[PDB]
RNA sequence: GACGACGUUGAUAGGCCGGGUGUGUAAGCGCAGCGAUGCGUUGAGCUAACCGGUACUAAUGAACCGUGAGGCUUAACCU
RNA sequence: GAUGUCGGCUCAUCACAUCCUGGGGCUGAAGUAGGUCCCAAGGGUAUGGCUGUUCGCCAUUUAAAGUGGUACGCGAGCUGGGUUUAGAACGUCGUGAGACAGUUCGGUCCCUAUCUGCCGUGGGCGCUGGAGAACUGAGGGGGGCUGCUCCUAGUACGAGAGGACCGGAGUGGACGCAUCACUGGUGUUCGGGUUGUCAUGCCAAUGGCACUGCCCGGUAGCUAAAUGCGGAAGAGAUAAGU
RNA sequence: AAUUCCUUGUCGGGUAAGUUCCGACCUGCACGAAUGGCGUAAUGAUGGCCAGGCUGUCUCCACCCGAGACUCAGUGAAAUU
RNA sequence: CACAGGUGGUCAGGUAGAGAAUACCAAGGCGCUUGAGAGAACUCGGGUGAAGGAACUAGGCAAAAUGGUGCCGUAACUUC
């Protein structure tokens, strides 16, 4: 009750709804101490922990032949814009099995909707 | 160490607990009055009362779901037909516990548990 | 400061006789800076003198460097001026580390 | 100066303008009312007795009812004493608000930590578990040796073994306060405070630098 | 070490001690060996022993290590002398003694510019004009008794070391004064300035 | 984390392929190495024509960690594989001429700009 | 053991409602396909211990223990 | 008349003849860094390879990897590698049975705590009418570690190399306390997938068993590898010393 | 060396680091040819060493599921003294 | 001892399985002569575990891991 007052008053009301397994662009604010510039991060989301203000989602990228996993906070001010190009078709909330199988053999399908 | 944890063990594993409650839940609704120990009766309410609430609405899906518990068609048959209308106008508290002392064999806390009206 | 530190650093390095001054306008290829300057050092003592000169003038200018690396060894020393990284290195280090890739 | 006494409602993060997340503890403080003020002439030391919250009339017995009625204050959950700082003065019946913590910027939180019951030597005193293999027999989390041979011939006091752990007064010092709210009666303190949700907490200005 | 260019730290000829080897303890406990003693020496020094002495080695580059005295051998305990002939060995062997050696260090000047002039010439005062070394300068002959160093740093990148040498007289060739021994600190300077 | 007796990959083209973090520097009873740390490694697999050989002992800087890197906003930077950059023993300078793979921003804080400058990623 | 909250003048526990969370498109219906299977109903169904409400159920009128002004002497005041 | 020994693990405690941190004197103490001596026991005082090893050598860190006592601390706390009853073998000795402060392979480690002790938690009574609370504090216990960077300052010193005392600010290692806000682990009481088989008359749909049958996630709680805090500053009297 | 006290003999391999192991030398206290000498494929719940996968063996333990321990009711020992 | 031990022969169903293994069942027989609570330390039998993967230890002890059919392919040595 008392906690929810700070929860509602601090969350962002412009968070898009994205299904697990979709391709998501995340624009984050990076600071060198002097200037603020936007850094892009393209990858497929594999896990979403949507729980109030503490909501978070895990996205995975294959860069330079190496897999990198990064989590984001949906209500933190570090992110700037969340966009989705392709919507995946997987019947699982968690997509942790993508780590083992290689990317060329782990092509996800589209929901066609 | 039981911080905000619910669900008593009754010196049984998960399989025996589920079966014993399932057998006892069907026996209670069949007779409307059974005598069992206080801890067994107190955890039985967390089984039969949700089952009665599910039985408040009659549908093909609910009956099949209700059949998955108590694994007996006759128990499901009595539900949705007898205990449905009686508890339709009641919001919870379908069962009550009546303490009745202790057994002479092992000295255990004894208690009856029954429905609200029992139509008797 | 922008588009002015580019000329400010070149002036400071050329004030202490830097050779073969090159400026790389890495606008988007690198995610840490906006432009880069690479300069040559005649000797080991010259490289340290160039690095100290550019750091000292930056403090008077109003920007504190984030750090330096090539202190003990003068083969290659870097200065972090915020949006600009300036490399001053010896004659040999500019070929072993080929900085035309970015 | 003095502090406040309140109740912890939970923990939550605070997001800053630069994106840094500050995990804070939310403490609700009700307007404390002074029940007694002590003096050198009567008690030999200066303190004020305060109370917080409300308590049911039936539960409140006559002895403390007269205690509350003497000061003109209603019932309260509990009573506490805060020591004064040689020059600050309070009167009987004065309500204590929360805005006085707008300058301390450093608070000390005391409270009864969570009760873990009878804890073993490994859990309580952070001992080292013995090997689980290589022939070990019935001794994995046991304390081991508890003394020397017959020359001491006894076990010294203060020796570390199993016992009741937690459920005792614990003080966390130098906790940064983030925000204070008067109209809502909330206090945001950076870090984690002892005790569980809903427990009574005593907050005081920091004594160290 | 490249950094050192003088032997001022060894003009008092301290006695350098390598610690006594740990005595063999009972119950087959082998004593620890004493830690090595390293003496910091400049580059180009000559190593000479007193009594049938020879040049053991010449310093060449930084980090070069030279052995001067090897430590004594350990004393074997009674575990090492049991056999069928004697089964309860009471014999003990003393450790071999360390090497007591006298060392002479000869160093030549490492300066780049050497000066040679008469005592009336301003050799010492020229160091003051080119550097900040503050040697003794006065209006009398033979003011300086030992060679002194000086570094001329007009730019950070480039510098050179210049040394002033005590003056010499007409009769200095055969001797009877300071001799010609202070010209030994030469032949290493690239140029020999003459005043 | 990164502790002693850990197989480690290489993020540079020095010549090694698989090394062993076998001692972590920083202080007494040092248990783990973070993302920016100085560690002692031994070469376990290297190219015969590379700048380093088999069995050499030298210093390395962590670049990527399996566990991740904690950002000041509760964000982790996970990776698939543990990599390091080889350094000279006496002077902590990179031996390789290139960096292969992404590098975290945390090296910027600890004044490791050699790796950050010539790394074609973060 | 003990400590804490409540006992009808009550939200103490259970149940119920709403919400959240987790899993993932329930059963049934019809269509496509010989079939496996997919599709619309549908981010549906279910959801433990978590949050906010609600006396529906259980916390009975009671009875037990615990008293009736609290010793002597001296000192400072009150009659 | 008996497992009782060495080593290792767990747990420590005490002394100072002090390894580091602290305060100094002399110096053949320019500085940094060292040599010797005095006071000082508050805290801290390494990971691996070899061997059973204590000890050692080696590799690499740290400020250091201190010296000893405590039945060479601790086996009714653990281990049984060393040695070692009964087996066997090699070398040597003896004609032989056999033996060897010679070596090698294998070879049962029991105890439900009566008392003192210690760690926690209660009942009775007392404190002089009874009862409910809140405190002062006689006393006791816990903690006290320190690396690196920057400014001072490339200043004092120093020909240069090198490089200060005092003071201030950050950032780490180990230890302790607290918490679950984030990241995770667990989560056999939640959901789903799937194999074999049986049952619910049969199809569909479920349930039982097969380690929770095997797996995928995961609520709360607990928890660390996760994040907050702490070691003080100051005051009084002092040791060596001035 | 199942045999060597000196011994962790000397050199090399393996390891960042090897009193163990393997390969060469023989200074065999105290090998030696049916109380058999050397080699030997296969075999061995045989002794010693190394490598790959694998893992709570460990860094460093945490949680969970059951059986005791704990409380109540019934029956009711033992060593020792 | 109403004892987790030992004791020869015969009968030998269904499903899946090569099988008298193994898993669930048929006929048949049982729930093992102390129960009821709560889910402390600790002990025993198990499940899972971030990062590392023998760094533990006398020793990979114990655990963990592999495990089937078909096809391809398979080294030194050798008594072939
Ligand atoms: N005006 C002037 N006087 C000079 C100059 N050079 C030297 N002098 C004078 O002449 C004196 C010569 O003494 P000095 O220079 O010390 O001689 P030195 O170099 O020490 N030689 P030595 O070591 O053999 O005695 C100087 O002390 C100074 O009084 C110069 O350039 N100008
Ligand atoms: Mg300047
Ligand atoms: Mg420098
Ligand atoms: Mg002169
Ligand atoms: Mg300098
Ligand atoms: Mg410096």
């Amino acid at each position: 009750n008392i906690i929810k007052q700070l929860e509602q008053e601090q969350m962002k009301q412009d968070v898009p709804s994205f299904r697990p397994g979709d391709t998501v662009e995340v624009k984050v604010w990076v600071v060198e101490g002097s200037k603020k510039r936007l850094q892009a991060f393209e990858g497929v989301v594999i896990a979403i922990r949507n729980r109030g203000l503490h909501s978070a989602f895990t996205v995975r990228k294959i860069s330079n032949g190496e897999g990198v996993e990064r989590v984001f906070q949906t209500h933190s001010p570090v992110v700037d814009s969340i966009s989705v190009k392709r919507r995946g078709a997987v019947r699982k909330a968690k997509l942790y099995y993508l780590r083992e199988r290689t990317g060329k053999a782990a092509r996800i399908k589209e929901r066609l909707n | 160490m039981r911080h905000r944890k619910s669900g008593r063990q009754l010196n049984r594993n998960s399989s025996h607990r589920q079966a014993m409650f399932r057998n006892m839940a069907g026996s209670l609704v069949r007779h409307e009055i059974i005598k069992t120990t206080l801890p067994k009766a107190k955890e039985l309410r967390r089984v039969v009362e949700p089952l009665i609430t599910l039985a408040k609405t009659d549908s093909v899906a609910n009956r099949r779901l209700a059949f998955a518990r108590t694994r007996d068609n006759e128990i499901v048959a009595k539900l949705f037909n007898e205990l449905g209308p009686r508890f339709a106008s009641r919001a919870g508290g379908y069962t009550r516990i009546l303490k009745c002392g202790f057994r002479a064999g092992d000295n255990a806390p004894m208690a009856y548990i029954e429905l609200v009206d029992r139509s008797e | 400061q922008g588009k002015a530190l580019q000329d400010f650093v070149i002036d400071k390095i050329d004030d202490l006789k830097g050779q073969d001054i090159i400026a790389l306008d890495v606008q988007g290829k690198s995610s840490i800076t906006d432009c880069m300057i690479i300069c040559t050092g005649t000797s080991s003592r010259h490289v340290m003198s160039i690095a100290d000169h550019v750091v000292q003038e930056s403090r008077a200018a109003g920007l504190l460097p984030l750090g330096v690396e090539g202190e003990n060894s003068a083969d290659w020393i870097v200065v972090d001026l915020g949006d600009v990284i300036v490399h001053v290195m010896q004659e040999e280090s500019r070929r072993l580390y080929e900085l035309e890739k970015l | 100066m003095i502090g406040l006494v309140g109740k912890k409602v939970g923990m939550t993060r605070i997001f800053t303008e630069d994106g840094v997340s500050i995990p804070v503890t939310v403490i609700e403080v009700e307007a404390n009312r002074v029940t007694q003020v002590k003096d050198l002439a009567n008690d030999g030391y200066r303190a004020i007795q305060v109370t917080t919250g409300a308590k049911k009339a039936n539960r409140v017995t006559k002895p403390e009812a007269g205690h509350f009625a003497k000061a003109g204050v209603e019932a309260g959950r509990g009573l506490w004493e805060f020591r004064l700082a040689e020059g600050e003065e309070f009167t009987v019946g004065q309500s204590i608000s929360v805005e006085l913590f707008a300058d301390v910027k450093k608070v000390d939180v005391t409270g009864t930590s969570k009760g873990k019951g009878f804890a073993g030597t490994v859990k309580r005193w952070n001992f080292r578990t013995q090997d689980a293999t290589h022939g070990n027999s019935l001794s994995h989390r046991v304390p081991g040796s508890i003394g020397q041979n017959q020359t001491p011939g006894k076990v010294f006091k203060g020796k570390k073994m199993a016992g009741q752990m937690g459920n005792e007064r614990v003080t966390v010092q130098s906790l940064d306060v983030v925000r204070v709210d008067a109209e809502r009666n909330l206090l945001l303190v950076k870090g984690a405070v002892p005790g569980a949700t809903g427990s009574d907490l005593i907050v005081k200005p920091a004594v160290k630098a | 070490d490249e950094n050192l260019n003088t032997l001022i730290d060894y003009r008092f000829e301290k006695s350098f001690r390598a610690e006594r080897g740990q005595n063999g303890a009972s119950r087959d406990c082998t004593g620890k060996r004493g830690k090595d003693v390293t003496i910091k020496v400049p580059v180009g020094t000559r190593v000479i022993d007193q009594g049938t002495g020879e040049t053991m080695g010449d310093m060449t580059k930084h980090g070069q290590r030279l052995l001067v005295a090897k430590g004594g051998w350990h004393g074997l305990g009674n575990t090492r002398f049991k056999s069928s002939v004697n089964r309860t060995p009471r014999q003990k062997t003393n450790g071999t003694p360390g090497d007591k050696r006298e060392l002479l260090l000869e160093l030549m000047l490492l300066a780049d510019v050497g000066m040679l002039g008469m005592p009336n010439a301003g050799k010492s005062t020229f160091i003051r004009a080119v550097s900040a070394a503050k040697p003794k300068v006065a209006d009398y002959p033979f003011t300086t008794l030992v060679p002194s160093l000086g570094v001329v740093r007009m730019d950070n990148e480039k510098s050179f070391v210049v040394a002033d040498i005590p003056g010499l007289i007409e009769g200095a060739a055969e001797g009877a004064g300071l001799g010609i021994r202070f010209l030994k600190h030469l032949e290493r300077c690239r140029v020999l300035l003459h005043l | 984390m990164i502790q002693e007796q850990t197989m480690l990959n290489v993020a540079d083209n020095s010549g090694a392929r698989r090394v062993m973090c076998i001692k972590v520097l920083g202080g007494s009873h040092r248990r783990y190495a973070g993302v920016g740390d100085i560690i002692k490694i031994t070469i376990k697999e290297a190219i015969p024509r590379g700048k380093v050989k088999k069995g050499d002992v030298l210093k390395a800087v962590v670049v990527r960690t399996k566990k991740g890197v904690r950002r000041p906003d509760g964000s982790v930077i996970r990776f698939d594989g543990n990599a390091c950059v080889l350094l000279n023993n006496n002077s902590e300078q990179p031996i390789g001429t290139r960096i292969f793979g992404p590098v975290t921003r945390e090296l910027r804080s600890e004044k490791f700009m050699k790796i950050i400058s010539l790394a074609p990623e973060v």
